[PDB]
RNA sequence: CACGCUUACAUCAGUAACUAAUAAUAUACUGAUAAUUAACAACCAAUAAACCAAAACAACACUAAAACGUUUAUUAAUUACAUUGUUAACCCAACACAGGAGUGCACCAAGGAAAGAUUAAAAGAAGUAAAAGGAACUCGGCAAACACAAACCCCGCCUGUUUACCAAAAACAUCACCUCUAGCAUUACUAGUAUUAGAGGCAAUGCCUGCCCAGUGACACCAGUUUAACGGCCGCGGUA
RNA sequence: GUUUAAAAGAACCAACUCAUCUAUGUGGCAAAAUAGUGAGAAGACUUGUAGGUAGAGGUGAAAAGCCUAACGAGCCUGGU
RNA sequence: ACCAAAGCUAGCUCAACAUACUAAACAAAUACAAAAAUACACCAAAAUAAAAUAAAACAUUCACCUAACAUUAAAGUAUAGGAGAUAGAAAUUUUUAUCCUGACGC
């Protein structure tokens, strides 16, 4: 039998969802990931990706919320943070020193001058300084930060040029795009995330990671330092 | 192994296999969870009027019998309709467009008891 | 082990012969003897409580601006709850001026009272133990729409050793045909409170029928008789329960039988009509090696059914009776005995 | 952006129709002359069904804008179980009133006064405390939902018990699920306190206004906190389907008008199913000041003007061992202007009438540590609720 | 350990794996449906 | 009680024979006749909005971030009595099988009987007791014991998993440490985004992990780089 | 239940789950059991119900284990 | 003397003819967990035959192998084949209607 997936929800709400995991299995219900089961019971909180989205399209100039909590999300590594403006409150992913009590800004508004740029506040990449440190950034104008989200992680504005701007990604590489990409500056909460210690085999299991396999497999030419050279930029810009 | 000729009824199944034993249905489900039964969906059992009425169960064992003749449409066509009709044409307003008068029935969506939905159980 | 479990708002059709055989209880038809050396106290003013009456009555009926009840069958639960409530409580405080234990008693909403009691012997008819001996146990669940619990227990109405002419009814015939049926869960025996509960004695009692019970109902289902046998049923059973529960917290069961009567008062109402009943709990000793040589038998005194008011309409109670205000504000003004 | 929509799991699309379909003046020949689905026939288009006659509960469910209370202006509509965000600040600009922390001087001097108290007062209270939290359920150990209801109607109870030495507290009655509506416009917003409280206390005589004329006229001169990110109808129902109608929970002849105190419980079992404290007293002003502006407008009349007599009403909310006392007086109408004069409200918030409770006696290396029973008391609590019961006589 | 009880009897499982339905459900369920019918079988499902 | 078996349940009558691994007779065979009565259980509203704030006596907290809900607005046929499960000593194991079986109550107030009748041979199984000695037995102190303690090594850090039915381990996994492969969207990974996710090696921690790209692989589409990639890290002769 | 500021993949030990060693049993109570003795016993824990992954495969803390009492690859039918 | 032994039938098998080929029953219920009267849908899918065997092995090959053209000859011929095992036509020819159907079948 062919399973549906629990992801059956289009009105954005605030309140955490039930999730049901599966483990490797895809629709079919054979396994496809291995080393995935078991872990514990999590519920879904939805984040809006799109920092710059205002509430009602009358007034589609740049807004300002407010931040209600900072509160702890098992489903990614980073922290989330509660935001209300207007009449509506999202999810979002807390930056390093976001506190509750703060106040966000969301701007879409270039201008001549490069702004002062905080931890919350969210501008476009050609707004911004140019050694400026950045997380959730845009591939496309109003596609949604698809880019850096992980706790800790953050990019590098690099330079731009001809209305394009280049960041480099926490995989020390080059992303060229355009410069109305909206993007929120400063590193993403939990910085320690990293030097967290496993403290033993059951914690593992807690988060949902199935035991390796015991079969022993001999090392191919796969394996060893491959000191390869930097890939070229990858760019998003469509020149005609 | 369980067993496969006996029938599957309610009695065989775990709690929530509840299947009905044949009688029909009276009502509905209503608000609090409680059932709603609808008077109309109920059988009224028209019995007639027993006192005067001269016959018995059983009939004299010395009574005749009759020759087997089935009741045919054609035999009742002929008891009900021929004759009328018969005098209908020999005096002349003979219409075939209106049969109404005759015992005919157009549509038997207009009556209560129609034949061929057969809305009476009995 | 296996037990009856007992209904006092059931729809069997005559129940209160069968809970009197249960119970050892026989049914005398009127109020108990009263204590006519009652001092001239009831000087209160009957226009006041009618008017409190009427001013709960009409405010649960036509004031009170409810949700648009989309049925018209206009339910007489959730239109006699309320009324109930607010009459109970109107009552209390308006006569705890001339009662003053009705100040400093509890008054409790919808708590369940149980009691679990045994009563004969009966041969295992089927299973692995078939034919041997096995007693008979009961269980009474109920939840009285109101309580009243004091402090201290309300007088007798009839010494201990009350001979009464009239014999407790017994049945030739299994109580499976009630109809009864037997559960096993949890057998309790509860008061309304814990035993930890300074208030261990009870007052009065507010039984309301439910909706299966109504007079059209009833007679639509061809039963005009029992009409009376199930206000008796819930008042047998109930009463019952409540004073077998007194009983019981105080100490006393089969093998150390009760020794002052445990009395106790209810007023069972339909959306309508009121009826009044006294239990007075003589004996505890139900079971076959107690029962063989004790003459005393539990008493209920019962009232028949008498409207409080009479289709009433646009804010206007048409009819109105006093009798039933005058035996609930006696009910109510019923004191212990003072030392 | 990212629709939140997964095609696996949305409404799969129709199948695309037959060939046979795209040809002009070609009948298809399908399977509807059988009907039955069979295979090699063409696929029958069949127009919406009508059920000549309409059927109640196998009907399509009328639009919102087929009823014939639709109205394009959107309401905020402030129901029992509305959450605010920021609670208190949001609650008095809503209702245009002034906070201040203590009770008022009246009902303090009722508290404070010794002739007032029950004959027991201390075991009294303890007894009901331990009855609500142990001793009304055969169970160990009782829910929330079982003994917050209980605690209040024993101190509802134990308030009552003065009415032999105060023969007044007979000028009052209970209400339970009323409809209360108050809509009013408020800075070019149209706000409803619509909806049902816990319970509601109704009396004959009304409650004497309990602010000095020094205090309504210094109200003047006080300005209401602003939230700039939010807006102040964060958190209401924003309907389109309303009426504008002071509705109280009563109809006209009512012989108990003056509302005098209404009761909130937090009676649920869960922590995000109860309510915030903050939440909790920004409900119970609101629902306090929509009974208030109800009363004011069937008393004077609809139009916006202050009042030269307030009006006084009282709040408790119990989330079982916490309570929230409130004291709102009503002076204005006119709510559109944040210049004028503002009401009052007396918000005494925090009050624990007892810190913990065990149900069992714990024990700690063999050895009985703390007893049953209520640890912690604060007979505070329960003078204030008995002042404010008292506060009518 | 002790093996031969690998039988646990349940009326849902038995029915939604050997049901008239699931048979029925699928074309290689009616060719067993129609093998039984052909061999002439007096119970073709549970 | 749930799940499961369906009358094996109850009353009367019979058992020469059939079932009980034998009789007595009978819950287990035979025949006739009856039975399980709903309050417990099953079937027992949708459409939008307000809703971040765990359960653990929950006061308040920890991390692994946690099932269990009300209110408001629109429609929910409206009128007694609907339908179905109610026995048992019972199920799965060829059996009236010393086996396998979920849950709530108590450790008896409920369930039952180790011996068909004798005698007291050997050998066999189980137990109790034993002078003096106290491992001298034996592969081994296996088993048993009025003992139920203290140390030294090997292999695995540890808890854990494995050959259902001859191997539970020094095997596997494991926290930790290293390599590679990926710059990304509506069914796994993942409603995640390089502090991430996969393919692997070795095994916590501590000191370290030395030399080698000659060959074979892999990147590089040829050079060139890679060994915490597959793998290898020298002869012959004389000398104080 | 006991020890612990601990619900610490801590300790003692019940229910419960496994099966270390020995002795019976070996057409046996049993196509894997009994008795004694053992290991875990707040967790990477046991377990009820229901569903999914099907053999050129599934699943596997690799024993070439398990997939309805015979699995280096199930069983049945057909080729036969 | 027990145990036992012997029947001749039930019926089957192979053909011919043949109407032209999913029998009878179908009151109600039957693809809800079949035999359960009663609610706003979704319904349907195809992609070569393989191998066991023979070539004394096994790799190209291996008649029949659930696709009509029957019969007498051409003819086991031309042809196709690790030119091995084996496979194998066609052009062209012959074929007189019905009953005589039962059984050196159990
Ligand atoms: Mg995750
Ligand atoms: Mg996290
Ligand atoms: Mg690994
Ligand atoms: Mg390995
Ligand atoms: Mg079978
Ligand atoms: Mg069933
Ligand atoms: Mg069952
Ligand atoms: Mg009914
Ligand atoms: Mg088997
Ligand atoms: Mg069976
Ligand atoms: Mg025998
Ligand atoms: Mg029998
Ligand atoms: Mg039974
Ligand atoms: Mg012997
Ligand atoms: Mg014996
Ligand atoms: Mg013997
Ligand atoms: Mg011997
Ligand atoms: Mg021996
Ligand atoms: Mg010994
Ligand atoms: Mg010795
Ligand atoms: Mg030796
Ligand atoms: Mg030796
Ligand atoms: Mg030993
Ligand atoms: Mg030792
Ligand atoms: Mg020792
Ligand atoms: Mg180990
Ligand atoms: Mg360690
Ligand atoms: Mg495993
Ligand atoms: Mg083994
Ligand atoms: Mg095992
Ligand atoms: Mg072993
Ligand atoms: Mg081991
Ligand atoms: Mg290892
Ligand atoms: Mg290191
Ligand atoms: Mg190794
Ligand atoms: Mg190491
Ligand atoms: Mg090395
Ligand atoms: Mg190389
Ligand atoms: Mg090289
Ligand atoms: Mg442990
Ligand atoms: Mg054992
Ligand atoms: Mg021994
Ligand atoms: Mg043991
Ligand atoms: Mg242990
Ligand atoms: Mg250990
Ligand atoms: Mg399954
Ligand atoms: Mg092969
Ligand atoms: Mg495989
Ligand atoms: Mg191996
Ligand atoms: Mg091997
Ligand atoms: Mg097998
Ligand atoms: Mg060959
Ligand atoms: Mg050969
Ligand atoms: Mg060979
Ligand atoms: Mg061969
Ligand atoms: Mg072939
Ligand atoms: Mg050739
Ligand atoms: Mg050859």
């Amino acid at each position: 039998a062919t399973s549906v997936s629990w992801k059956s929800r289009t009105k954005y709400t605030v309140m955490p969802v039930k999730m049901r995991k599966s483990g490797g299995r895809n629709h079919t219900g054979q396994i496809q990931v291995h080393g995935i089961g078991g872990g514990h019971k999590q519920r879904y909180r939805m984040i809006d990706f799109l920092r710059f989205r205002p509430e009602h399209e009358s007034k589609p100039g740049p807004f300002e919320e407010k931040v209600i909590a900072v509160r702890y999300d098992p489903c990614r590594s980073a922290d989330i943070a509660l935001v209300a403006g207007g009449n509506r409150k999202r999810w979002i992913i807390a930056t390093e020193n976001m506190k509750a009590g703060d106040t966000v800004l969301n701007s879409d508004h270039i201008g001549r001058m490069a702004v002062a740029a905080r931890e919350g506040d969210a501008h476009p990449l050609g707004a911004l300084p140019v050694g400026t440190l950045i997380n959730n950034v845009e591939s496309e104008p109003g596609r949604g930060a698809q880019y850096i989200r992980a706790a800790g992680t953050c990019g590098v504005l690099l330079r731009k040029v001809n209305g394009t701007a280049i960041i480099q990604l926490p995989s020390k590489r080059q992303m060229q795009v355009l410069e109305t990409c909206i993007a929120t500056v400063g590193r993403v909460s939990n910085v320690d995330h990293n030097k967290r210690v496993i403290g033993k085999a059951g914690r593992n299991r807690w988060l949902g990671k199935r035991p390796n396999s015991g079969l022993w497999q001999r090392k191919g030419g796969w394996a060893g330092r491959k000191i390869r050279p930097l890939p070229p930029m990858k760019s998003y810009v469509k020149l005609p | 192994g369980a067993d496969r000729m006996s029938k599957w009824t309610s009695k065989r199944g775990p709690r929530t296999f509840c299947k009905g034993r044949g009688a029909k249905g009276t009502g509905f489900h209503g608000r609090d969870g409680k059932f709603v039964q609808i008077k109309e969906m109920i059988p009224e059992l028209v019995v007639p009027e027993l006192a005067g009425f001269k016959l018995k169960p059983y009939v004299n064992y010395r009574a005749p019998e009759g020759t087997d003749t089935p009741l045919t449409a054609k035999q009742l066509f002929l008891e009900t309709a021929a004759p009328a009709i018969e005098k209908d044409f020999k005096a002349g307003t003979f219409d075939p467009e209106h049969l109404e008068k005759y015992g005919f029935e157009p549509t038997q969506e207009g009556k209560l008891f129609q034949l061929y939905p057969k809305n009476f159980p009995r | 082990f296996m037990k009856y479990v007992v209904y006092p708002q059931t729809f069997a059709l005559n129940a209160d012969n069968w809970y009197q055989s249960f119970t050892k209880t026989v049914f005398l038809s009127g109020l108990p003897p009263t204590p006519a050396k009652l001092e001239p106290e009831p000087t209160l003013d009957i226009t006041a409580l009618r008017e409190a009456v009427c001013d709960c009555l009409l405010q649960e009926h036509f004031f009170l601006r409810r949700k648009k009840r989309a049925p018209v069958i206009q339910d007489r639960e959730a239109i006699a709850s309320p009324f109930l409530d607010q009459l109970v409580a109107s009552l209390t405080g308006l006569l705890s001026v001339h009662n003053p234990v009705l100040a400093a008693a509890a008054l409790d909403c919808k708590r369940p009272v149980h009691f679990f009691w045994l009563r004969g012997e009966e041969i295992i008819p089927r299973g692995h133990r078939k034919g041997r001996v096995d007693a008979l146990r009961y269980q009474i669940n109920d939840k009285p729409h109101n309580q009243i619990r004091i402090s201290r227990q309300l007088p007798e109405f009839v010494p201990l050793d009350y001979s009464i002419p009239i014999e407790v009814p017994v049945m030739s015939c299994k109580p499976d045909k009630l109809p009864l049926f037997k559960r096993q869960y949890e057998n309790t025996i509860f008061i309304g409170s814990k035993t930890a509960d300074p208030l261990c004695y009870g007052h009065t009692q507010f039984h309301l029928l439910p909706d299966k019970l109504k007079r059209e109902k009833l007679l639509k289902q061809n039963c005009a008789d029992q009409i009376e046998v199930v206000f008796r049923a819930n008042a047998i059973a109930s009463l019952f329960a409540w004073t077998g529960a007194q009983a019981m917290y105080q100490g006393f069961w089969s093998e150390a039988d009760v020794t002052r009567p445990f009395v106790s008062q209810g007023v069972i109402t339909d959306g309508k009509y009121f009826s009044f009943f006294c239990y007075q709990l003589n004996t505890l000793a139900l079971t076959a090696q107690a029962d063989q040589n004790n003459p005393r038998k539990n008493i209920c005194w019962g009232t028949q059914s008498k409207p409080l008011y009479e289709t009433i309409e646009d804010n206007n109670v048409k009819g109105f009776n006093d009798d039933v205000l005058l035996q609930l504000v006696q009910f109510l003004l019923n004191r212990p005995k003072e030392d | 952006a990212y629709e939140w929509g997964v095609r696996s799991t949305r409404k799969p699309e129709p199948p695309p129709l037959d060939r046979v379909y795209e040809i002009p003046g070609l009948e298809p020949i399908t399977y509807a002359g059988k009907m039955h689905f069979m295979p090699g026939l063409a696929r029958p288009v069949f127009p919406p069904w009508d059920p000549g006659w309409t059927h109640p509960k196998f009907r399509r469910l009328p639009p919102l804008h087929e009823h014939p209370l639709y109205k394009d202006q959107a309401c905020y509509v402030f129901h029992q179980r509305c959450r605010l965000l920021e609670g208190v600040k949001q609650a008095l600009w809503l209702t245009k009133t002034q906070l201040i922390e203590g009770l008022p001087e009246k009902v303090l001097r009722l508290a404070d006064d010794p002739r007032n108290h029950i004959e027991n007062q201390d075991e009294r209270v303890l007894n009901a405390i331990s009855h609500a939290r142990l001793w009304h359920s055969t169970e160990d150990i009782p829910k929330r939902e079982t003994y917050c209801p209980v605690i209040v109607d024993s101190l509802i109870q134990l308030c009552k018990s003065q009415i032999l030495k105060h023969p007044s507290l007979a000028r009052r009655i209970c209400a339970q699920n009323n409809t209360l509506s108050a809509t009013w416009n408020r800075e070019s917003i149209l706000l409803q306190v619509h909806g049902s409280s816990g319970a509601r206390l109704n009396a004959k005589d009304p409650l004497p206004p309990v602010a000095s004329q020094e205090e309504v006229e210094a109200t003047k001169n006080h300005v209401l906190e602003t939230f700039y990110p939010i807006s102040p109808t964060m958190g209401l129902q924003e309907c389109n389907v309303y009426d504008v109608n002071d509705d109280t929970g009563f109809q006209e002849g009512y012989p108990y008008p003056c509302p005098h105190t209404l009761y909130f419980l937090e009676s649920a079992n869960l922590r995000p199913r109860r309510f915030q404290p903050d939440q909790l007293r920004a409900k119970m002003i609101l629902f306090a000041f929509g009974s208030a502006l109800a009363q004011a407008r069937l008393l004077y009349g609809n139009d916006s003007k202050v009042l030269e007599q307030p009006v006084v009403v009282q709040s408790v909310g119990t989330d079982g061992r916490l309570f929230q006392f409130l004291v709102l007086q009503l002076n204005t109408t006119d709510l559109a202007s944040d210049e004028g004069v503002k009401n009052l409200a007396w918000v005494d918030s925090d009050q624990l009438l007892y810190q913990h409770f065990w149900c069992l006696p714990v024990i700690k290396k063999k050895v009985v540590v703390e007893p049953v029973g209520p640890i912690g008391f604060q007979p505070e609590t329960f003078r204030k609720f008995l002042a404010l019961y008292l506060h009518g006589a | 350990k002790a093996r031969g009880n690998e039988y646990q009897p349940s009326n849902i499982k038995r029915k939604h794996k050997h049901g008239w339905v699931r048979r029925l459900r699928t074309p290689t369920g009616v060719q067993v449906i129609l093998r039984r019918m052909h061999k002439g079988r007096k119970s073709l499902s549970h």
